[PDB]
């Protein structure tokens, strides 16, 4: 969000409103600032953007500029009043790894303040297999995925994955917080099949030959252990090369040539298209 | 069934592993302040308001610290139990057939 | 065995669970390469007139 | 055009900033080794084949 700061010079009184807002009581407007900030979002608040905005002006005519005797630099007679939407303070953040075995209970809490009553919650899930993505959590099989807290009951290896919160009011002021869940198994699912992420069809097209694709691989079945993967070049290497480094592969094209690899733990494959265009 | 046991010949019977796990936390900084003037000091009645307004200060930073740790301990509860039928905090409700 | 395997590449040692992970894993020398200051030649020519 | 300049009123006109870098290496491991028996010590031609 962008901020208008106007000054009314006989009563010494900066008032902050949003971009659209504006004053007829004589005011005239400074200047613009970015609340977050963008950079900083945490090092810095309304007051040194407010301070730094008026540094430029005059104090004789606040529409005009000056250099450093003539500026407004005494902050001690100026009030800032506060007229644009108000923003959201997160109270308290999820912590950042939860660590439990199967067949617990586990309990999330957040804690959110400010803003505009009331205040509304949405909780989603995100799985640890490659290419998964956050998907809302069911209100109605799970009633404490509307409030605050959420409570998972037997958890089980399909249920690690991260877990993120999302607050709204009527106003429209969002905030949102992380977490991780891993879950322990005694005795691992063999691994059934493997899938790719940046997708098998294509990888990333570049067509600068410097320019090298990473690709990743998960296993299906939750919990399960994949060994160390091993790739078999296969027969256009003039189209492109590929080297693995752990479970992480990547692919540089030298040609403008599709081309396919296969890659395996040692009792699956998995067989990803490559495309490269000039 | 599962007693370690051992034959006179002992060879390679039982073997056993460990394992261990990792916390963390943060900081965070607060603070507030006040100002006076001269005249209110030099022409005050009461001879030792400084004193005053200093043990008033360090009493308000202490009472502010344990008010956040109190919420912080109420956030972090391992395990939340909910009187009654209820199962959310939106559920919970004082009247009905049976109340929370 | 308890092998310490390789912590980066995201193996991990036998002791270290799911959730942990080793604290060090590299040893900061704490002596910084530095660069000297360039040499002047003009300077040493010009003649210094009092003001 | 960019020269660090002062009037004789001067606050807040040249700002600077500094950067810093890091490198790393990493360590190996290696060995050989061989056998022998005693009757080859014992009874072989050559003293001092050890």
């Amino acid at each position: 969000p962008v901020l208008k700061v106007m000054f009314h010079k006989d009563t010494n009184v900066a008032t902050v409103l949003d971009a659209s807002g504006s004053l007829s009581d004589g005011s005239v407007e400074v200047g613009t600032f970015h609340h977050p900030d963008e950079t900083y979002p945490d090092s810095v608040t309304i007051y040194h953007g407010v301070r730094d905005l008026l540094y430029k002006r005059s104090a004789k005519d606040p529409s005009q500029t000056a250099s450093y005797p003539n500026n407004i630099i005494n902050m001690q007679v100026i009030s800032i009043d506060m007229k644009a939407t108000p923003r959201l303070i997160l109270g308290t953040a999820l912590p950042r790894v939860i660590s439990t075995i199967e067949g617990k209970d586990v309990t999330w809490h957040v804690d959110v303040a400010g803003g505009k009553a009331p205040l509304t919650y949405k909780w989603q899930f995100k799985a640890n297999t490659v290419g998964a993505a956050f998907a809302d959590i069911d209100s109605g099989e799970n009633p404490t995925a509307k409030t605050a807290t959420l409570i998972n009951h037997a958890v089980t290896a399909e249920s690690a994955g991260t877990y993120k919160v999302i607050v709204t009011d009527a106003n429209g002021t969002t905030i949102e917080s992380s977490s991780l869940l891993v879950v322990g198994v005694q005795e691992p699912p063999e691994v059934a099949s493997i899938v790719a992420y940046p997708s098998p069809l294509a990888l990333s097209v570049a067509d600068d030959i410097t320019d090298g694709k990473t690709v990743k691989f998960s296993s299906l079945p939750a919990g399960s252990l994949i060994g160390t993967l091993s790739i078999k070049t296969q027969p256009d290497s003039g189209k492109a090369t590929a080297e693995i480094s752990g479970n992480v592969l990547t692919v540089k094209p030298v040609a403008a040539g599709d081309t396919t690899v296969v890659v395996t733990n040692g009792t699956k494959e998995v067989t990803v298209t490559v495309n490269v265009t000039e | 069934s599962k007693l370690p046991l051992l034959t006179e010949n002992g060879g390679r019977v039982n073997r056993v592993g460990f394992t261990r796990i990792a916390r963390e936390g943060s900081i965070h900084k607060f603070g507030f302040f006040y100002e006076f003037t001269q005249e209110s000091i030099d022409f005050d009645s009461d001879d030792g308001l400084m004193e005053h307004l200093s043990r008033e200060l360090m009493n308000g930073a202490t009472q502010i610290t344990e008010a956040v740790l109190q919420k912080d301990l109420l956030a972090a509860a391992g395990t939340v139990l909910y009187a009654g039928a209820a199962t959310s905090d939106a559920t919970i409700t004082g009247e009905g057939s049976t109340p929370s | 065995m308890l092998n310490y395997n390789a912590p980066t590449d995201g193996q991990k040692s036998s002791i270290d669970g799911a959730n942990s992970d080793q604290m060090q894993t590299f040893f900061w020398l704490k002596k910084a390469i530095i660069t000297a200051r360039k040499e002047q030649y003009f300077m040493p020519l010009a003649s210094v007139t009092n003001m």
